[PDB]
């Protein structure tokens, strides 16, 4: 669908930033795991790979439809610590709050483009 | 086409032996507000990615003048339709 | 390189001993 | 709006009274030394209307 | 001629940002000894002009340049540090810490105050637009 | 030509109204620049004297384009209204005299006035849409 | 024109005997434009209404 | 209600004035000298009613300091 | 002039000196 | 003509 | 990655917590007769740096090596 | 220009 198209950067987009929030928040919360590596993701060359499949074929009405069913990146440790734990409470903490501020700036994209495709109908 | 050619040079004798409308207004209008909303759209898909130098602000406002243009151009059409169902609706 | 960058490799064992092995 | 300016400029020249004392108080062993006096003078910024 | 306010408040709102940026990183290096080049690091701060070509009457507001900031080294006294002077005058930036803190300050206060009139000024278009209807 | 007149008073004033919140606009976001003087008009003179005079700007010229392919440029451009000063309240060491209370109270009040002539002349509108439509 | 400084003199002949573009503008023309078009249909119309009552007559 | 605007916009210039007289006060509680050599001698907003053409009841203007 | 009114003429450059 | 906005241009300068 | 302001402070942030960790080491091993290796403690120094990463514009700072 | 802005993507890509 064209609709898909026009919306499926921003979705993308959200998606990702809503699971590096979610990698963020674990390494946040593993923070006193001893041997604990801190992982992320890269946003950009993630959201190429999602931006750049086959529904198996039914026949009749009993055919059943197909069935539906990201890589982490380790950090590179600021201080040597006793235990292992590599997690750094500053760096995860600026970058938590980043994650949050672009997840608002893409709800707030999208949300405009979608509210200036309904009122481009509305009449 | 080879005709087609034939045609072009008539037009230019006919040039020679000689020696922009309401829908192209209508046409430059969408096609700018199209460009700006692409623009804007285009920025801020850049800023999404990360590259260097997009600053926030910028996208937030070029989206807003986005928005405003559309609204402009949903506007002249609610009352171009309504114009031409005037016209159409006169008895003759 | 820069501390707070990406690798694709965990870094190694964080070691501290008391005596020289 | 500009009160803002007025306090820190009382602020930041508070600390360089304190600066010019505690630098007063680091030679309380040097021979033969001449204590710096410190004052805040008061400049009334001109101009209208009161 | 409402939609100037657009170019002028987006202007006002950028020199704004640079004058934060400039701020933080004078406050982030406070306590820098050495620079890029070996060099100490030097207070810069920006220069506020109106936006306004030859003949036009008021405009938004733009970045000149940015300066570096007149005031006396900061001299520290540490003849052990390997970065030193002839007689071991360590030279420091000129940081005010205060003045950087209420520039801060005064930066986020007036940018908020340009997106309200952004804000506004969006309204108005859109009740303009709703003239007649 | 009787239409053109009849709603031109509320028409200038709201033009009018538009460039007052330019220059209060222009005097917000010089708000922190040292060395600017607030700048405002006074409505009343102005809006009788546009109403008098049509409106008038300073220079507006701009390059000519006999063919298509020209490429389109225009120089500086802005009203005829005196720009005058406003007084300062109190003084300021960097130089400038936009007190910030002055300037939103100005922008509220030309806000709403705004508002006020969009309803106005959208009001005649209808109120002639009334009598055409049949 | 040559004919229009005749016609300018002409008036005053008779004078003897007788001793970019904003929203704001673009929105009110615009308006102005719908105004008159309509008013011009309607006038139309109650001509042509009057003209087939006329023709329409039995004479 | 435009009358209250300008109340209002009278009552903030002059709370305005009033706090930048304290804060400009607060900053020289120990100030020894002027630029002439006088003492600092503190200063006070007087406010008045500015109900000129309003009877009785207006906005506030600050008299003089 | 009262303050918050409108004049023709810009206010004069206010100074702040420390030593007369 | 302008000048540095905040804090430079709003504590007193040199005489000079 | 990070708006130009957000690394500015974090990289202060991490900065100063270098410094406080260099410090904080100092003052355990103040009494240090040995390492692990049979040399003297030393006492360990942080030098900042400005990341200017455009041209002399800005940057927040770094820490080349202790 | 030469600064950028506080609201940009980190100078350095």
């Amino acid at each position: 669908d064209r609709l898909d198209a026009a919306l499926r950067f921003q979705q993308e987009a959200l998606n990702l930033r809503a699971q590096r929030q979610e990698i963020l928040a674990a390494n946040i919360a593993n923070a006193d795991t001893p041997g604990y590596q801190a992982r992320d993701i890269d946003f950009a060359s993630e959201l190429k790979k999602v931006m750049v499949g086959v529904a198996l074929t039914l026949t009749s009405s009993h055919h059943i439809p197909a069935q539906a069913v990201v890589d982490l990146l380790y950090r590179v440790p600021d201080q040597p610590s006793l235990d292992g734990n590599t997690v750094d409470m500053d760096r995860e903490r600026t970058q938590f709050a980043d994650n949050s501020l672009k997840y608002q700036m893409g709800l707030t994209v999208l949300g405009s483009q979608l509210k200036g495709m309904m009122n481009v109908l509305q009449g | 086409a080879i005709q087609g050619i034939e045609g072009v040079i008539s037009q230019l004798q006919a040039t020679a032996m000689a020696a922009v409308s309401f829908a192209g207004q209508l046409h430059a209008a969408l096609d700018r507000i199209s460009d700006r909303q692409a623009a804007a759209r285009v920025q801020a898909e850049k800023f999404t990615l990360g590259e260097p130098g997009i600053a926030l602000n910028d996208v937030m406002a070029d989206m807003q003048k986005a928005s405003v243009s559309m609204q402009m151009g949903i506007q002249v059409r609610n009352k171009l339709v309504a114009a031409y169902q005037e016209v159409m609706s006169m008895q003759v | 390189g820069v501390p707070g960058a990406l690798s694709n490799q965990p870094a190694p064992p964080n070691e501290a001993p008391i005596a020289t092995p | 709006d500009h009160a803002i300016y007025t306090a820190m400029g009382a602020a930041s020249q508070t600390l360089n009274q304190q600066a010019v004392t505690a630098s007063n108080l680091a030679n309380a062993s040097t021979p033969g030394f001449r204590a710096q006096l410190n004052a805040l003078r008061a400049v009334p910024v001109d101009g209208l209307s009161l | 001629a409402l939609l100037n306010i657009f170019d002028i408040a987006g202007s006002a709102l950028a020199a704004q940002s640079k004058r934060l940026n400039v701020a933080a990183s004078n406050l982030a290096n406070a306590d820098s000894v050495t620079g890029p080049d070996g060099q100490p690091y030097r207070a810069k701060q920006v220069v506020f002009q109106v936006d306004a070509a030859p003949g036009q009457a008021t405009g938004g507001v733009k970045v000149a340049s940015v300066i570096e900031s007149q005031a006396p080294e900061k001299l520290v006294y540490e003849p052990g540090n390997p970065l030193a002077d002839a007689n071991g005058y360590v030279k420091m930036p000129n940081v005010d810490v205060v003045g950087e803190m209420v520039n801060t300050m005064s930066a986020s206060r007036s940018y908020q105050a340009n997106i309200e009139v952004l804000n506004t000024v969006k309204s108005m278009m859109l009740k303009t637009l709703t003239l007649g209807q």
